């Protein structure tokens, strides 16, 4: 129901300070509409309840 | 009286953009750079370009632009010629079920 690059740029984006991460990371899969993630397993649930 | 009907169509891969047109390329004199002149071509076509996305419920998000245009009548434009362009453009995005259609 939305586009994966606008909810890669809103969680991510410009600079780490705006960044809900620490030392990870997201990256767009655009052929399956899809989203990539590399952080804590504390930090993958609570992304994961918000964008869901 | 009069009618008129034309419809283009498209297949492609989700997520993947495509576009059909059919109509002529206007040469134009000149387009201008830091100096110079690459004289270009403007188009008049009935086209439709397209990106859409296949959701669960069974619905299709679409970005759509939709134009037909045509050649018009020749303006005098300093002490030249020049040839305009009459247009009908809509561009929008919409949420349609799978196989039925909308009024845009």
């Amino acid at each position: 129901f939305a586009k994966a690059s606008d909810i890669a740029a809103m969680i991510g984006g410009e600079g780490n300070v705006n960044m809900l991460s620490e030392r990870g990371s997201i990256s767009i899969d655009e052929r399956t509409n899809s989203l990539l993630i590399r952080e804590l397993p504390d930090n993958i649930a609570v992304i994961r309840e918000i964008i869901e | 009286k009069a009618e008129i009907i034309s419809s283009p169509r498209l297949i492609t891969t989700n997520k993947q953009p495509a576009y059909i047109e059919q109509g002529t390329e206007i040469p134009y004199l000149e387009s201008s750079s830091s100096g110079a002149s690459t004289v270009a071509f403007k188009k008049a076509v009935l086209s439709l370009k397209v990106t859409p996305q296949i959701t669960p419920d069974n619905r299709l998000v679409l970005d759509l632009s939709v134009t037909q245009d045509r050649r018009g009548e020749t303006v005098k434009t300093g002490t030249g010629e020049a040839v305009s362009i009459d247009t009908q453009r809509i561009g929008t995005q919409v949420l349609v079920n799978n196989g039925e259609t909308v009024v845009l």
